[PDB]
């Protein structure tokens, strides 16, 4: 069940990104919108960058420091 | 025999903590090898489920993988409890 | 200068240390591990010479794996253009990158 | 790279320019050592765990076990250097030239 | 005044905290010192009114001078005096101490430890009793009780 | 970007590394190398290296309780150096202060490869893993798998250390 | 929230402390045929703060030799160490809740020890000097074995964790399994923390007072300070390691009752060892570490590591 | 983050009764008062003077035998391994080499101070 | 007492008895009344993490029962 919900999360928060990320660059010529930076074509485990980027210093806080800084 | 002894008195008159700590020593090198509970201490250790039990896809040439945890296939841990 | 001891015994001295992807303990997998893998199987046998030219790609995707260079300069202009938009007012983040979001578990 | 994997590599390059550069007392050479042998430990750690490179868990320890060793030989030189001279000045050790 | 009230309530509590809590230095001389040694004893147990012995005179109070004090030595004296420190008091014991005593009128000794350094209490005897020992560092309690620096600095 | 804890952590790493390389008195060396351990092992906790952080820590501590002793013993002199009682001292102190600046103001306002490569910063955070799982910690048993996994790492390293008292012993012996 | 329990935390360490030391007063008073301080307060009971307001109302002294700010910092270090080592201790819980509690406990008594040497370092004075050797020498006595004798102990409880150790010993105290270690470990405890027989560091009948000889008012007030709250909390540490207290996760008093029992015997124990003995020579505690400690020391290691294996209780989470 | 507070708590405390005790009583010092202490008299020399270590040879020993510690800390998550045989060897053969180091040095007179 | 001494060690117990109390209630009272988690390993705090999250007031120790799945 945790797994589950792991993975939905992952790509709620994926495509999240996509759509701001689509409408905040449209304005840039030559950019594609959700391109891979890899010339595979199998799934990738998002980095932390990558899931937390447009969001609050208090959410990436947690994310990165939350469980080692948690005594 | 009789120089062993007269030199095991010596140094248990003038030593006694070197000669327990060699004794202690000894017995720790030694009697892991004889005993009929190392392999019930690796057993455990092999018992415990750190990670996922990853399910095989079924083909239908297995007869010993159970298809659900409380069949009667697989590994048991029976002995254990009375352990 | 490399007298191969281990290959003409069979003995692994220090081969089971020298890779990512080779049977760590309760098999915790590396963060890199397919992509090693699959550069690794690329370059099985072909020697070194041809495996520089014929698996470049494999080798990039590991390397992007392991430093992501690529992805941090993506994430950064995303985020300039983001600060740009927003500093003459064109755009606004949604409430739900503005702490104001529906938690899922 | 990370701000802090440069600020790693910045320190192993000012305590290899510390030791290169002497002044009199050779303590502070072999201090030099120590912190380049440190700078080494951090370096090795900071990539090993990043990576999750499980089994190089246990490398950075290795290397500190060697560290030691070398600081224990420095010590032992710098005692005998001593006792001939009085002092750790390394322009007593001049016997020798080119 | 509430300031006078206030500085006279500081000025108690210090009095009380700094005669309560009174360390003489580890320093003894001659006979008197075995005397002094009697003040420690369990009979009369200086310990049990605050008072300790310790050896650095950083650490210590008040100086005890119980024994002669011969013109070698009058320079150590001061200088582990000097070395005290503030507040500070000296307790002169003995005859010897307090002005030579039966080495008065000798080549080699100091007629008075207050040639050298100023004293607050003396204590006569040769050797005064242990009890009389107490007794004078009882009446040196006392004389701190009477102070009243913060009082004094008020009224300036 | 956020709070850069471990940026800071590492300045201070650099800043005694160059305490302890413009080469003071060894006390203040030693002092400059116990607080870059101290410093260094809270990065290593940080990056969640537990372990060997507390360990880097207790070995350089010991090592310098050591250093200090041998100071006072063979490395001493009627007035010890600090970092302003000496002109070279205090130039090497400053110049590696600047030069530390330099480095910084290059590296988080603009990309330029200084001597390896170049990088933008943007604070460590950024480059984790988000793994979710286990009821151990991967450091742990990494270090704990020498006993199984390094048998020839454990026999070379015991040699060596049975070999460096021997070699202590002869070289101390004088004569 | 959790600044008022670090205030709670450390305010009543200090007033332990404080009487801790009347106390000590008192007991080797009594030992001695005599009372101790009864005069001061009922039954010396303000004696305490009579000494700190005295202390801390001194003219505190810079030596002009000394190097005034290694001079002011090693106070600050001893006690600021001392205040912060009590924070992993499970009474039952634990401020601060550590993987490593054990480690970085030896870490910060490992850093302690640089306060005596760079007080002693800095007061520029042969005495102190003599004492920060001295120091130096008792270290490298009594280290080694200490840190084994502690690996050995835990191999029984399964990881480094100090809350732990409550659950290991729920049935039986430690010490019935580990009674020689335990003895041993207590001298280590009485040299960690330079306690007589080894109070050498000090050594106030050979130099005088050692390291702190320089030191007076405030700064050697904090260093009294340091020292005490060092002792209490290694006699905690040891009650925590060796007699196990029953938890009620329900009712934690019980277990704070117990713990705070515990650990007042072991203190009064050392003042009744340091009322009982004379004083080692600092070459003969080395000899004692090295030839008669170290020695029964890695035996009893190897035996504990081969003991679970042997009668299969290997204990959980690895 | 609260081990971090903690730290600075601890240390302002200790500074801020440092600070009380150098700023609130009266100070009187004089050249005589701040002199050093040698109980009763100048010292003849430095106390920056050499001070010989008649221990040296067991303080290099306490560098060697500080490590064996790390090398031995992970035993309790070791004990875990399936193939316990290996990993019990393993530890009784480096306390084995560490007992020997101590032997060695022990029968060679290396653990007796320099007269 | 001898039984003098008894008083002084009394006021000792008392000031230790303060800080493992102390602790206890403070970890109730901002914890629920529940006894303040522990979370030694990261799959604990995954458990916290989505305690916190389903919570619906960013409170780990709110906890849902079945009264939650309607
Ligand atoms: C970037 C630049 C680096 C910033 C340095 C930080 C501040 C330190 C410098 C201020 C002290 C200088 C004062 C002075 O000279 O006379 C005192 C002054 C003048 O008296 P004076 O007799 O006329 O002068 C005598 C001579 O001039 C000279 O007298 P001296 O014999 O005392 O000269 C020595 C002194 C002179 O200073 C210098 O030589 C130049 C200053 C540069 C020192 C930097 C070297 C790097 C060391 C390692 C890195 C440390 C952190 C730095 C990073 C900053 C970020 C935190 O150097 C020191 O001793 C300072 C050492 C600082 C390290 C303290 C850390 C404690 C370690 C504990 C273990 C930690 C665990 C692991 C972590 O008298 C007073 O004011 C009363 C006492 C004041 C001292 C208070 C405490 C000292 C500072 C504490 C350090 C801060 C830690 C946080
Ligand atoms: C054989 O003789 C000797 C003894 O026997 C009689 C001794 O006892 C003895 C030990 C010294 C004693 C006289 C004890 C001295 C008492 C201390 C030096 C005072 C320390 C107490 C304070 C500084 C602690 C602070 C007090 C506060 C109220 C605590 C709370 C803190 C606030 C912030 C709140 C020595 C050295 C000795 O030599
Ligand atoms: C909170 C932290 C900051 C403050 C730190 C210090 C805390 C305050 C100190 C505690 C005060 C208690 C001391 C009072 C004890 C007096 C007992 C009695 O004996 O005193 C008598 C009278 O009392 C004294 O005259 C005055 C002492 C009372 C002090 C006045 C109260 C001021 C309190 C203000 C506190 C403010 C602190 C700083 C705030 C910023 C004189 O009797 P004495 O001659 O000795 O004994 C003779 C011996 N016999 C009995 C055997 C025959
Ligand atoms: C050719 C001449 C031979 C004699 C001289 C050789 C000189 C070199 C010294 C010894 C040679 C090293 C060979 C041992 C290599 C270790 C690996 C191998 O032996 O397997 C180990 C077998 O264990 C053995 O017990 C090794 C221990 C034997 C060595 C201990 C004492 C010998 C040391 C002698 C020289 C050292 C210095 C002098 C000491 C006095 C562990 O394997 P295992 O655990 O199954 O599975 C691991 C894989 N997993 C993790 C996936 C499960
Ligand atoms: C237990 C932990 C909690 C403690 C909490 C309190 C912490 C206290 C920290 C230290 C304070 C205790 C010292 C006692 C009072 C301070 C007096 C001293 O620090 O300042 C004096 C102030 O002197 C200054 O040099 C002159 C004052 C002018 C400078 C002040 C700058 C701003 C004032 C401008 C006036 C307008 C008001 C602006 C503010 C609103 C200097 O006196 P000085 O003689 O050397 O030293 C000996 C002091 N004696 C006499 C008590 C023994
Ligand atoms: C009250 C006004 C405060 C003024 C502060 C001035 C500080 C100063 O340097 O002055 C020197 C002053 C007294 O000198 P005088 O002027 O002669 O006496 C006063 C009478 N006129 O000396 C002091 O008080 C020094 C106080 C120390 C400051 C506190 C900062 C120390 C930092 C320590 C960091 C190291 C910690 C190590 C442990 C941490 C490891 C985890
Ligand atoms: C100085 C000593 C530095 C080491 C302190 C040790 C602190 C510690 O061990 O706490 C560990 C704790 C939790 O780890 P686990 O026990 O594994 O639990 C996580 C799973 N829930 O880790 C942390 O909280 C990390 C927080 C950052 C570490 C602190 C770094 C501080 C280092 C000292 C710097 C001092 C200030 C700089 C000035 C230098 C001196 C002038
Ligand atoms: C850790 C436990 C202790 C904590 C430390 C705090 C101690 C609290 C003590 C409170 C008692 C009041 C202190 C009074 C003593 C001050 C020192 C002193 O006696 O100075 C006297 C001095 C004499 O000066 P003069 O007569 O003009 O010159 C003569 C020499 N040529 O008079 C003064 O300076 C008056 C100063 C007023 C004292 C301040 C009172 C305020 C107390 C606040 C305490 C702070 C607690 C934190
Ligand atoms: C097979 C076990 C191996 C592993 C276990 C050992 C664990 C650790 C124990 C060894 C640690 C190092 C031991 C070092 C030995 C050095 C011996 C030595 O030279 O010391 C002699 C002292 O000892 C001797 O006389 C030489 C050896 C004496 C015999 C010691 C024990 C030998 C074996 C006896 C025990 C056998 C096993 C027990 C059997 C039980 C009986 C049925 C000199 O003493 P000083 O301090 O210099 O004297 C100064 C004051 N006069
Ligand atoms: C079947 C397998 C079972 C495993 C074996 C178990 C049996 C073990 C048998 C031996 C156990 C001995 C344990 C004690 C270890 C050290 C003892 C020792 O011999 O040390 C003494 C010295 O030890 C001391 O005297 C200690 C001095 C310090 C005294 C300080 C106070 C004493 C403490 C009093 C109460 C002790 C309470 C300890 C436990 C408290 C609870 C935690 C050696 O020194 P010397 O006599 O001078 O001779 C050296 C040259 N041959
Ligand atoms: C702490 C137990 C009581 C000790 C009292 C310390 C007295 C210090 C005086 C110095 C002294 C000592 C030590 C001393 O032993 C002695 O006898 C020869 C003297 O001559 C009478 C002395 O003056
Ligand atoms: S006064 Fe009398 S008893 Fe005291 S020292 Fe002089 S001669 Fe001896």
């Amino acid at each position: 069940l945790f797994q589950a919900e792991k993975d939905r999360r992952v790509l709620q928060m994926l495509r999240e990104n996509l759509e701001e990320e689509a409408i905040i660059m449209k304005d840039v010529p030559d950019w594609k919108v959700g391109e891979s930076v890899f010339h595979t074509t199998r799934w990738v485990t998002p980095m932390m960058g990558e899931l937390y980027g447009l969001r609050t210093n208090e959410e990436i806080l947690s994310a990165t420091y939350g469980f080692i800084w948690y005594t | 025999a009789g120089r062993i002894a007269s030199f095991l008195k010596n140094a248990w008159a003038k030593e006694p903590v070197l000669v327990a700590s060699f004794a202690i020593g000894g017995l720790a090198i030694i009697l892991p090898s004889l005993s009929p509970y190392t392999n019930y201490a690796i057993r455990i250790n092999r018992a415990t489920p750190y990670n996922y039990p990853v399910p095989l896809r079924d083909d239908g040439n297995m007869p010993d993988v159970p298809s659900h945890p409380q069949d009667p296939q697989g590994p048991s841990l029976e002995w254990l409890k009375n352990l | 200068p490399f007298f191969d001891v281990q290959k003409r015994l069979g003995l692994d001295l220090d081969r089971w240390m020298t890779i990512q992807s080779a049977e760590q303990p309760h098999k915790i997998p590396g963060r890199c591990h397919a992509f090693e893998k699959e550069w690794i199987e690329c370059a099985h046998g072909i020697g070194g010479i041809r495996a520089e030219k014929e698996c470049k790609i494999e080798f990039d995707d590991f390397v992007e794996c392991l430093l992501r260079q690529k992805t941090m300069k993506r994430l950064s202009a995303i985020k300039r253009q983001r600060d740009k938009l927003i500093k003459e007012g064109k755009y606004t983040p949604p409430p739900h990158h503005l702490g104001k979001e529906d938690p899922r578990p | 790279m990370p701000l802090v994997y440069m600020n790693i590599i910045m320190a192993f390059a000012i305590a290899l320019a510390g030791l290169l550069m002497y002044r009199s007392h050779l303590m502070s050479s072999l201090l030099c050592l120590e912190g380049m042998m440190l700078s080494l430990f951090i370096m090795s750690t900071l990539i090993i765990l990043n990576t999750h490179f499980t089994l190089a868990n246990m490398m950075p320890i290795i290397l500190l076990v060697f560290a030691a060793c070398e600081a224990a030989l420095g010590l032992s030189l710098l005692v005998m250097v001593s006792n001939t001279y009085g002092t750790d000045y390394v322009q007593n050790l001049n016997l020798l030239q080119c | 005044s509430r300031g006078e009230y206030v500085v006279a309530k500081l000025d108690d509590l210090v009095n009380w905290a700094r005669r309560s809590s009174l360390w003489p230095m580890t320093f003894g001389l001659a006979c008197c010192a075995v005397e002094m040694m009697h003040m420690a004893a369990p009979r009369y147990d200086m310990d049990r009114f605050g008072v300790v012995f310790r050896a650095s005179p950083r650490q210590s109070d008040v100086m005890i001078v119980a024994g002669t004090l011969t013109n070698k030595m009058a320079p150590a004296l001061r200088k582990v005096y000097d070395q005290m420190p503030e507040p500070r008091y000296v307790v002169s014991m003995g005859s010897c101490a307090n002005g030579g005593g039966y080495y008065h009128y000798s080549y080699s000794v100091v007629r008075g430890c207050d040639r050298i350094v100023p004293v607050d209490i003396y204590v006569p005897g040769c050797p005064p009793t242990a009890e009389a020992l107490l007794y004078g560092i009882l009446q040196l309690q006392r004389k701190i009780k009477r102070e009243k620096r913060l009082r004094i600095w008020y009224r300036r | 970007m956020t709070m850069y804890i471990a940026f800071i952590l590492s300045t201070i790493f650099v800043i005694g590394f160059v305490g302890f390389s413009s080469k003071p008195s060894p006390i203040y060396g030693g002092l400059g190398l116990i607080v870059s351990g101290g410093v260094g092992c809270g990065i290593v906790l940080n990056f969640g290296g537990s372990f060997l952080g507390l360990m880097v820590f207790l070995i350089y501590l010991g090592g310098m309780l050591v250093v200090f002793g041998y100071t006072t013993a063979m490395a001493t002199e009627m007035y010890p150096e600090v970092w302003v009682s000496n002109k070279t001292v205090f130039g090497a102190f400053v110049s590696g202060l600047m030069m530390e600046f330099c480095m910084v103001y290059y590296a988080l306002k603009e990309e330029e490869v200084e001597i390896i490569f170049k990088f933008n910063g943007l604070g460590d955070w950024v480059i984790y893993d988000t793994g979710d799982s286990g009821f151990f910690s991967e450091e742990a048993m990494g270090i704990a798998a020498l006993y199984s996994y390094g048998t020839w790492l454990v026999i070379v390293t015991g040699w060596s250390l049975l070999i460096g008292v021997v070699v202590i012993m002869e070289i101390t012996r004088g004569n | 929230m959790f600044m008022i329990n670090i205030l709670s935390l450390i305010i009543p360490i200090l007033l332990a402390v404080a009487f801790l030391t009347l106390v000590e007063r008192k007991v080797l008073g009594y030992m001695q045929l005599r009372k101790g301080p009864n005069v001061v307060g009922p039954y010396g009971l303000l004696q305490p703060i009579a000494d700190a307001l005295k202390l801390f109302t001194k003219e505190p002294l810079r030596p002009a030799t000394s190097s005034i700010s290694m001079f002011i910092i090693a106070p600050i270090l001893a006690l600021s160490l001392a205040l912060t080592m009590w924070v992993p201790l499970p009474m039952p819980y634990p401020l601060i809740n550590m993987n490593l509690g054990v480690l970085f406990m030896l870490a910060m008594s490992s850093l302690a020890v640089y306060s005596i040497l760079w007080s002693g370092w800095a007061s520029n004075s042969k005495y102190a000097l003599i004492g920060a050797l001295r120091a130096v020498a008792q270290t490298i006595s009594y280290e080694v074995t200490l840190a084994i004798i502690l690996l050995s102990v835990l191999l029984m409880n399964g990881s480094y964790t100090l809350s732990t150790l409550i659950t290991t010993q729920e049935h039986i105290w430690m010490i019935f399994t580990s009674w020689p270690l335990a003895m041993m470990w207590f001298i280590s405890t009485l040299a960690e923390t330079n306690r007589a027989p080894f109070d050498l560091t000090e050594g106030e009948s050979e130099l005088v007072s050692g390291f702190n000889v320089e030191y007076a008012a405030g700064p050697f007030a904090m260093f009294f300070m340091a020292e005490y709250a060092n002792i209490i909390m290694m006699n905690a540490f040891t009650a925590i390691l060796f007699l196990g207290a029953s938890h009620d996760p329900h009712t934690p008093e019980l277990y704070t009752i117990n713990f705070v029992l515990k650990t007042l015997a072991l203190t009064i124990t050392f003042l009744w060892i340091r009322a009982s003995y004379p004083r080692f020579r600092y070459d003969q505690l080395m000899h004692l570490l090295w030839k008669s400690f170290l020695p029964l020391t890695l035996a009893l290691c190897m035996w504990h590591i081969s003991l679970p294996i042997m009668t299969a209780s290997i204990p959980p989470q690895s | 983050m609260n081990i971090m507070l903690t730290l600075l708590t601890n240390v302002t405390l200790a500074s801020l009764l440092v600070l009380i005790a150098f700023w609130l009583p009266q100070l009187n010092a004089y050249s005589e008062k701040t002199s050093p202490y040698e109980c009763g008299f100048d010292p003849m020399g430095s106390a920056r003077l050499p001070f010989s270590m008649k221990f040296f040879l067991v303080a290099i020993t306490f560098l060697l035998f500080d490590l064996e510690i790390a090398l031995l800390l992970p035993l309790p998550w070791a004990s875990q391994t399936n193939n316990l045989k290996t990993m019990l060897t393993m530890a009784l053969f480096l306390l084995i080499l560490l007992a020997a180091s101590l032997a060695y040095e022990w029968t060679q007179k290396g653990l007796e101070w320099a007269e | 007492m001898w039984f003098e001494i008894l008083p002084g060690i009394a006021v000792m117990a008392a000031c230790l008895f303060i800080p493992g109390m102390a602790t206890a209630h403070i970890h109730k009272f901002t914890n629920g009344g529940k006894e303040k988690r522990v979370a030694h390993f990261s799959y604990q705090w995954n458990l916290m993490e989505r305690d916190r999250r389903i919570s619906g007031v960013n409170r780990y120790h709110v906890t849902k029962g079945l009264e939650n799945i309607d």
